[PDB]
RNA sequence: CUCGAAAGCUAUUUAGGUAGCGCCUCAUGUAUCACUCUGGGGGGUAGAGCACUGUUUCGGCUAGGGGGUCAUCCCGACUUACCAAACCGAUGCAAACUCCGAAUACCCAGAAGUGCCGAGCAUGGGAGACACACGGCGGGUGCUAACGUCCGUCGUGAAAAGGGAAACAACCCAGACCGCCAGCUAAGGUCCCAAAGUUGUGGUUAAGUGGUAAACGAUGUGGGAAGGCUUAGACAGCUAGGAGGUUGGCUUAGAAGCAGCCACCCUUUAAAGAAAGCGUAAUAGCUCACUAGUCGAGUCGGCCUGCGCGGAAGAUGUAAC
RNA sequence: UCCUAAAGAGUAACGGAGGAGUACGAAGGUGCGCUCAGACCGGUCGGAAAUCGGUCGCAGAGUAUAAAGGCAAAAGCGCG
RNA sequence: CUCAACGGAUAAAAGGUACUCCGGGGAUAACAGGCUGAUACCGCCCAAGAGUUCAUAUCGACGGCGGUGUUUGGCACCUC
RNA sequence: GCUUGACGAUCAUAGAGCGUUGGAACCACCUGAUCCCUUCCCGAACUCAGAAGUGAAACGACGCAUCGCCGAUGGUAGUGUGGGGUCUCCCCAUGUGAGAGUAGGUCAUCGUCAAGC
């Protein structure tokens, strides 16, 4: 689009990077409706496991705010302790580190998944 | 004559002429056409003085095409002048061509005309050429 | 329209170049359609005296290698670039009901009665011959006239000008490039 | 007006060809500006210097979009 | 007695000197090597191509200047006789162009066999060389001149004799340890000088071509495909050939079918160029085609290719087998 | 730096073509931000063309500097 | 600082010799020879044309192809 | 099981160009800037309280083959080696062998993962 390339414009050296590297990868999506988040480990192509903001627990209306983005922190970590990494790594993937994408992000840090 | 009005370089090789013309070979825009059977050079002298005598020996119509073009510079030293200080100035033009490469073209004329008036061309020319019509 | 042929069991550059100048043969193919392309030997003192017809290329022309027998047409024939003689003739088949691109000759007829030929001083330009078409196989045309008795001093006749036998695809006007055929043109 | 001076010649080109045994810090290709790309064990220097940081044996694939000539090496 | 170079690269107050490395030899170690096959692998030359950067050539197309322009003391502009970059198609060509792209060469791995008993490598002792030549090939330069010159890559001579090329470092064959009055061959040869076929079969060539040569020129001859005219009687050779009005042109001793000026079809009816040009240089004599009775037959032009012919003149003496 | 140079290196000539004897405290690192040029058009001072507003774009731009080779995971600018 | 003669002879470097001397070279010029033939010279081929008509009695523009070694070269093969 | 997501194998037989659509999930907008901030001036950028609205534009799969793109066979050019010739060039033996052109495929083929039906 003007929005889904433009973005994907942004989201082009840490994509190939971590292939590159064979480093952990957190796939997220973030819009005005929602705050994704989802994990592939160190080989550029292995899904750990999937965790939306379409889980069973919070879907209780104001989902995909910056309420609900520390929701999500502690919510695919515990899917990744099943993984097997302390630190784990941050696509930009074109989300502009000043709302959401933060904050899914810094509430893993207490939510035991390091970066 | 007939010069490039612009060139890239002034100079270029010696180089050979080799193969045949696979290419230049067809009749392509007139009806019979004087093409070339031996290989050799055209001085662009050699050029016009086959098309003045092509013009005026029809003296009445036709369209005369001229398929070949001098395009390579050559290079002569000059009188009193040793071997090897550079490479010597430009004199003339040519082109290279090679066996079945047609020279001139012409449509509108009878084709004993035709062959009367490429028989005062091809006299005028260093070649070993020949008449063709076109095929198809 | 009729060519005999062989069978040509062995292949390559110098087994070819000793048909043309021992044996005096030409190779050959037909491939056309769907099927195996056939390796064919073939005589120069007979294709040379076929592409002596007006109509060699735009028409039917029948082959047998033994029995067998094709409609076949000349598609792309080669040739001796310093001395002209034809070295592989390369056939096509005819599968009876697909497009069989070809070329087809042109005639242009009325070019004593012409308004820029009789009253105004000027003579033709023949720009174009031969043009390659598409069209079913029944419909193959041997010509395509060309009609130039109003063609004044300037105008020129283009393919959209033209005209014949209806059933006949032009190539050229099936894309933008519409070609212009002939001329008048005023004398140098 | 006057010609000369021509330059001393830089000895470029793929050195270690594509099968062969490689030990991890070899010039795998000199290099006038990554006519080659780097592969998965091979460096890219600061001159565009391919170099081989693993041990294996390199594989000149063609991969991707862009037509990007690769040199990878395979641990093999 | 055994082995056996080099005339290269780099640097040089250096260029015919020298130094390191390459090439030679010897010694001592040590485990590689070559050729071929199969398998990996990059390439951008040859060729080709026009997609790029340039150069080409002719059909077609749009704006516009306004040449032409009815032109309104100054507007609107008829209109496209001049022209007009770019665009569509057809068509060429580049060492410093490439959408493409080999053969070979080169790098690598694995294999059999061969190696003169080693080939490869490493360290040491001794060098010599550091002006190369010509020939084939691939190019620059020159005049795609030079036994010119500068590179690449081979082979030879240098540093290799013997046989052939008449004679002829460098070309072809072949690499001489010593003896033989033995035999087989190579290049090249087999009539005599001069060793061996006046050998066999089938053709070609009459020029001493062979035994020097180009544009181009000729009913020289051999072969091969085709074509048109072909006994209802062709190409060169015989006795009928012949318009029923009134100057088809500015000229005036004298202007057809040939002057600085140009040319296509209507009859008492089976009948024909209001003309391509030597003529008693010009007018009052005469020549290429017959829709035809009569002399009665195989012809007339071109193309492909074999070997020849003129083009062909030089200085001591035949004198380019 | 290209050609010559023969598709690995290399390779000569008083052979053919051009350049350098520097720039840069940002023109570097990084963080961050961010992607060309072209024709197409809107005339009251620029009207071939600017200011650039937005429509078909189809690397043809740009790179401190010659030429070659390279690029977007930018291998240009803004700002900390 | 300055070796740009850029592997840099010394901190410090221009000439004359027809008054000349020596050691070498045909590794190299002048004369002559040889190779070659651009150049010169002489033939020839097509024939626009002039020759009052008429290309070819004479002459011939534009181009073409050869010969002679006949000189200006080019080479440095013999001869210092 | 299909719809659609989410990074990737493969890179113009996958590409551009011309219709129908999807609303529930997803997706773009939208309502507005109060509380983060984004501004070389701006909430169309982007940050978001969001879920009042909306499925055309926006994108997405899903239609349709003119064009690009692939592309035989056969020939040809070139070429390694060996030998010829009338040797600035070609031919012969032998090995190899294009480029361009010559019917036409196709709105590609794959892999893991999940919310929903």
């Amino acid at each position: 689009s003007v929005k889904k390339e433009t973005r994907l414009r942004r989201a082009r050296k840490a994509r190939l990077k971590m292939r590159e590297l064979e480093t952990v990868r957190l796939c997220v999506y973030r819009s005005s409706q929602h705050i994704y988040a989802q994990v592939i480990a160190a080989d550029g192509g292995k899904v750990l496991a999937s965790a939306s903001t379409l889980d069973k627990d919070l879907r209780e209306g104001a989902t995909g705010n910056i309420d609900a983005a520390k929701k999500v922190g502690q919510l695919v970590a515990e899917r990744a302790k099943a993984a097997g990494v302390t630190q784990v790594a941050f696509d930009r993937s074109g989300f502009k580190y000043h709302g959401r994408v933060k904050a899914l992000a810094d509430a893993a840090r207490e939510g035991g998944l390091e970066f | 004559m007939l010069q490039p009005k612009r060139t890239k370089f002034r100079k270029q090789m010696t180089g050979h002429n080799r193969g045949l013309a696979h290419r230049g070979s067809k009749v392509s825009f007139g009806e019979y056409a004087l093409k070339a059977t031996s290989r050799g050079r055209l001085t662009a002298r050699q050029i016009e003085s086959a098309r003045r005598a092509l013009t005026r020996h029809v003296k009445r119509g036709g369209k005369i095409w001229i398929r070949v073009f001098p395009d390579k510079p050559v290079t002569k030293k000059p009188l009193e002048v040793r071997m090897g200080k550079g490479k010597g100035g430009v004199e003339y033009w040519v082109a290279q061509i090679q066996p079945g490469k047609v020279l001139y073209e012409i449509e509108g004329v009878s084709e004993e005309l035709a062959r009367e008036a490429f028989a005062l061309a091809a006299a005028k020319l260093p070649l070993a050429t020949s008449f063709v019509k076109r095929t198809v | 329209f009729i060519v005999n042929a062989q069978v040509r069991s062995d292949l390559g550059k110098g087994a070819s170049r000793r048909l043309r100048r021992n044996a005096g043969l030409v190779p050959a193919v037909v491939y056309g359609g769907d099927k195996e392309p056939q390796s064919v030997t073939l005589e120069l003192r007979e294709i040379a005296k076929l592409l002596e017809n007006e109509a060699a290329f735009s028409h039917v022309i029948a082959l047998n290698v033994g029995g067998v027998k094709e409609t076949v047409l000349i598609k792309a024939l080669q040739r001796h670039p310093a001395k002209g003689f034809v070295m592989h003739a390369d056939f096509l088949r005819v599968v009876a009901d697909h497009k069989l691109t070809a070329h087809v000759p042109l005639h242009f007829i009325n070019e004593e009665v012409a308004v820029g030929v009789k009253q105004a001083g000027g003579e033709i330009s023949h720009t174009i011959s031969e043009v390659e078409v598409s069209c079913l196989p029944k419909d193959l045309p041997e010509f395509i006239e060309v009609d130039m008795a109003k063609v004044e001093l300037g105008q020129i006749v283009h393919l959209s000008d033209l005209k014949a036998p209806k059933g006949v695809e032009l190539v050229q006007l099936a894309h933008g490039n519409d070609l212009a055929v002939a001329n008048i043109h005023a004398s140098r | 007006t006057r010609n000369g001076r021509d330059s001393e010649s830089k000895r470029l080109g793929v050195k270690l060809f594509g099968g062969q045994a490689v030990k991890a810090g070899n010039i795998l290709v000199r290099l006038r500006g990554t006519k080659f790309h780097a592969g998965y064990g091979v460096g890219l220097g600061k001159d565009h210097t391919l170099f081989a940081k693993v041990d294996g044996v390199v594989k000149f694939e063609t991969k991707g979009a862009f037509g990007r000539k690769y040199v990878s090496i395979v641990a093999a």
